């Protein structure tokens, strides 16, 4: 009852057998904007199927010497589907997300991941190492795309903050003895009712192994990690020509 | 007090008591807040809750 | 006319926030109730599953034998007003006689709390904050001595002419506010509203402010939202000639009428720059202390 | 005076023998009743755990 | 307050609330004004008004 | 006064009257205490009391 789950939104559908319960980020569901909070006068558009469905990004690999990854949302979908081809036309954007993660393994493998959702995860460089040299992170590390970007110093999450306290955010684990997936639902987290989808990046998904993968020879070494996600309650406003960036 | 509702907390669902002299309520005192909590927003935000005694996974 | 059925049963147009939870009062800690021994199957609070990402629910009553305890310990000092409404240093402005910083008797300070880490690390626990404030100004020579000198302050909002000298015309302060004050008098002290266009001060912005081909020479505008740059704070020694006395001006902020959102982790590495979370990489000290053996203290 | 609560709810001073069972008469062996065939799931008296 | 009506606004059709100690009301505070407007005095002062939809010249 | 019961005497069986301005009652005045005594706690704490006239040892 708590293990088996199904997720049907749009034309698409997900099944899973060895799962856990579902999480709702910060204790509430997505929503469309109120006429009181809102400020813009133009009538939005709300497709409700062509955008609110499961998109599948890219399939990583989990070796024994792996460190971690992150993805920025909603940057991941700005070149993918009728979602992306609306977000280029319009200027204002609002949405939620459901986020599903896959990693399977047998009953001889062992490991644990941490699947967390952090709003406004600014990236910070190392200041040249000495501390004095001021630097800034390039464009391909702040909006790396759908292909993700790998961490170098995961103990501080590349921002001077520990990973030991990342559970205060909406988190889940993937202990390969117990489960094989993590489902997280998130509302729209921002101070402003609408905001751009290309410049601003509202939150970042992280996937960091704590206990490393391990097995014995004769067993399958390739242990992929796949990332699936779906917009929800998507609105758009400010129509004009398409802007890549 | 026949003052203005300029304060930041105008729109919150808690009650304060304050002391003021100028007509602008952001010059008032901090005061006492209403004592409330909601740990289930950060500790147990799950969709289908479970019982203490009965094991979660079934 | 909405004559189809998929439009009638539609979930579109829902301005309501479905909340699973609901707040409750707690002026005191919880009163521990009495328990006794239990030797049953099925019932088993100790065994949890943390993969779900929720905290435990086991308690003293359901693990051991307790007594009744009527707890009267308040929870009032852990609030945010009782945690933030405590003044701290946020800035310094020097007006020396002859030097290199500000020798001509004036100085401009860009309003930014992020320069001292006792107060920065308290706010950087949260992401979005909505607060009034109460600044306080302490003037003194380097020796601490108190001198008979007149001073002027002027809040320069955005889009207004920054003064470029001591004998300038921006000091008429017809529309801008200002504070004349002496050093023989007590500290100056004024109140501040929530001045942003947005609905909250976000200490963390993940994005760029402008559109464009983001080249490497324009990466210094990463983490810059202009909905927090609340302007400039000017100060000068009143007169037509230079002063007889050096001066230093210290600025203290006290927050009140606070609301916060989005808990997130806490800094463990030393701060280096402003508007920038950078850390030293060759000097990553651990979060805390260390020892020699897991099997020994 | 027993004014505390852990003394009121206490199980101390129980001269009673909690008996799960209770004796019954049996002047004769048990009368075998009639049965017929059954082809159901779930119901499975043969499979025990010793 | 048993003071004098020396203020400049004595004769206006709006209401104020003020704070004073001296007997002369021009020493009082500015206070809050009544929030009103009349843009048709400067934007549409015409004799024969016209409708939004229907064109003016007919 | 809509203040807090932070004082040390909160829980005593005597009554005070005080003067205060801040919200924290440990900033109040000392005031007047209730005038009471109990010398038999230190002078005659015996179990079986005895009479003045009649001699104790009998
Ligand atoms: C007469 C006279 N008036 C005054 C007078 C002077 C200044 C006043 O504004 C005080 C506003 C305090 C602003 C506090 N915030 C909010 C966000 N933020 C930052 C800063 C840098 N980086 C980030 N990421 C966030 C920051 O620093 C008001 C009044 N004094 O003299």
């Amino acid at each position: 009852s708590d293990r088996v789950a199904q997720l049907t939104i749009g034309n698409s559908t997900i099944t899973t057998q060895e799962a856990a319960n579902i999480i709702v980020g910060y204790g509430e569901w997505p929503s469309y904007c109120s006429d009181s909070d809102a400020t813009a006068v133009d009538k939005p558009t709300r497709p409700d199927v062509s955008v609110n469905r499961f998109y599948t990004l890219d399939t990583k690999l989990w070796e024994k010497s792996s460190k971690g990854w992150y993805w920025k949302f909603p940057d991941v979908l700005t070149e993918t589907g009728v979602f992306g081809q609306n977000a280029q036309f319009h200027y204002l954007y609002r949405s939620g997300f459901c986020i599903h993660v896959q990693c399977n393994a047998s009953k001889f493998h062992q490991g644990a991941l941490l699947v967390a959702v952090l709003p406004e995860y600014v990236i910070g460089t190392v200041a040249g190492g000495t501390g004095t040299e001021d630097t800034h992170p390039p464009y391909k590390q702040t909006q790396p795309g759908a292909d993700g970007f790998e961490l170098q110093h995961p103990y501080v999450l590349d921002a001077g903050i520990p990973i030991s306290q990342l559970t205060v955010c909406p988190h889940q684990w993937i202990n390969l003895r117990t489960n094989n997936c993590a489902t997280i639902i998130v509302p729209y987290i921002n101070a402003l009712p609408f905001d751009s989808a290309l410049n601003h990046c509202n939150f970042g998904l992280l996937v960091v192994p704590i206990s490393p993968l391990d097995y014995d020879q004769g067993a399958t070494p390739v242990i992929p990690i796949t990332i699936t996600l779906a917009p929800m309650c998507s609105e758009f406003a400010g129509l004009r020509q398409a802007v890549t960036q | 007090s026949h003052e203005n509702s300029n304060s930041a907390t105008e729109g919150s669902t808690i009650n304060y008591t304050t002391i003021n002299y100028y007509k602008d309520s952001y010059a008032a005192t901090a005061g006492k807040q209403s004592l409330k909590q909601d740990p289930d927003k950060f500790a147990n935000p799950v969709k289908d809750i479970f019982t203490e005694m009965a094991a979660p996974l079934k | 006319g909405d004559r189809v059925a998929d439009v009638i049963e539609s979930s579109i147009g829902d301005s309501v926030s479905r909340a699973l939870t609901h707040a409750l009062p707690a002026p005191t800690g919880q009163n521990t109730q009495v328990s006794s021994h239990r030797l049953d199957t099925g019932k088993v609070p100790a065994l949890q599953a943390a993969e779900i990402g929720a905290s435990s629910n086991a308690s003293d009553e359901s693990m051991i034998e307790t007594r009744c305890v009527l707890n009267s310990h308040s929870t009032a000092e852990t609030t945010l007003d009782s945690f933030f409404s405590r003044a701290g240093l946020v800035g310094e402005i020097d007006l020396p006689l002859k030097g290199t910083t500000n020798p001509n008797g004036y100085a401009n300070w860009d309003i930014d709390i992020t320069g001292y880490a006792q107060m920065r690390r308290k706010v950087e626990l949260f992401t979005y904050m909505r607060f009034d404030a109460e600044f306080t100004f302490v003037a003194c020579t380097p020796t601490g001595e108190v001198v008979p000198q007149l001073l002027q302050y002027m809040f320069v909002p955005p889009g207004a002419p920054k003064p470029d000298s001591r004998e300038s015309l921006a000091w008429q302060t017809a529309t801008n506010p200002s504070v004349f004050v002496k050093l023989s008098d007590p500290p100056a002290q004024v109140s501040v509203p929530f001045m942003s266009p947005a609905s909250a001060y976000q200490w963390f912005y993940d994005g760029y402010p402008t559109f464009g081909e983001h080249k490497q020479e324009k990466d210094l505008e990463y983490g810059a939202m202009p909905n927090n740059m609340m302007g400039t704070f000017s100060v000068r020694t009143v007169g037509t000639s230079k002063s007889k006395y050096p001066l230093v001006v210290r600025i203290y902020m006290r927050m009140k009428h606070v609301r916060a959102w989005i808990p997130r982790p806490m800094r463990n590495q030393n701060y280096l720059f402003k508007a920038n979370p950078n850390y030293a990489g060759n000097s990553i000290k651990p979060t805390g202390a260390s020892r020699t053996a897991i099997t020994t203290l």
